[PDB]
C-alpha cells in the first residue's frame, strides 16, 4: 500500500534528520 | 506568520527548480532545510516519486493518507520539512506529468493542513521564530 509506506518513511527519516539540527 | 504565503512560495521554489513557473528568513530556512533532507534521503525520493505514478484520480487520496501517516504519532520540525518536500514532490510529478492544475490543490491542501491541523503544535513550539532558531546553526 504505498501511500501508508512512503508516510512511515517520510516519519522515520524525519526523525533522523530532526536529530541531526 | 501566513501559512498559505509559506506553502506558496515553497511550492514556487520547488517547482522553479524542475524549470516551471507556477503562478500561484522563514521561507530561506526552510528552503534550505527541505533541500538538505530531500539531498541525504535522495535514493528514498527517487523511489517515492517513480511510485506515485500521480493522476487526478489519486491525488488526493495519495495525500491525505502520507500525510496522515507522515504525523501518526505527533509532531515535529522534522516531519514538517518532510510534509513540504512530500508536497514538493507531489507538485513536480503534476508538472512533469502534464497535470499542472493538481498543483492548485495541492497548494489548497498543504495550506489546510498547516493551518487547521499543525497550527496548535506549531504554536505551542515557539512558532516558525522556533524553527529558524534551530536549524540556523544548520543554514549556509
Ligand atoms: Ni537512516
Ligand atoms: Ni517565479
Ligand atoms: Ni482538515
Amino acid at each position: 500500500w504505498l501511500a501508508q509506506r512512503l508516510g512511515r518513511e517520510l516519519r522515520r527519516l524525519s526523525d533522523e534528520f530532526v536529530d541531526s539540527f | 506568520y501566513d501559512n498559505r504565503e509559506i506553502v506558496m512560495k515553497y511550492i514556487h521554489y520547488k517547482l522553479s527548480q524542475r524549470g516551471y513557473e507556477w503562478d500561484a528568513v522563514v521561507h530561506l530556512t526552510l528552503r534550505q532545510a527541505g533541500d538538505d533532507f530531500s539531498r541525504r534521503y535522495r535514493r528514498d525520493f527517487a523511489e517515492m516519486s517513480s511510485q506515485l505514478h500521480l493522476t487526478p484520480f489519486t491525488a488526493r487520496g495519495l495525500f491525505a493518507t502520507v500525510v496522515e501517516e507522515l504525523f501518526r504519532d505527533g509532531v515535529n520540525w522534522g516531519r514538517i520539512v518532510a510534509f513540504f518536500e512530500f508536497g514538493g514532490v507531489m507538485c513536480v510529478e503534476s508538472v512533469n506529468r502534464e497535470m499542472s492544475p493538481l498543483v492548485d490543490n495541492i497548494a489548497l491542501w498543504m495550506t489546510e493542513y498547516l493551518n487547521r491541523h499543525l497550527h496548535t503544535w506549531i504554536q505551542d513550539n515557539g512558532g516558525w521564530d522556533a524553527f529558524v532558531e534551530l536549524y540556523g546553526p544548520s543554514m549556509r
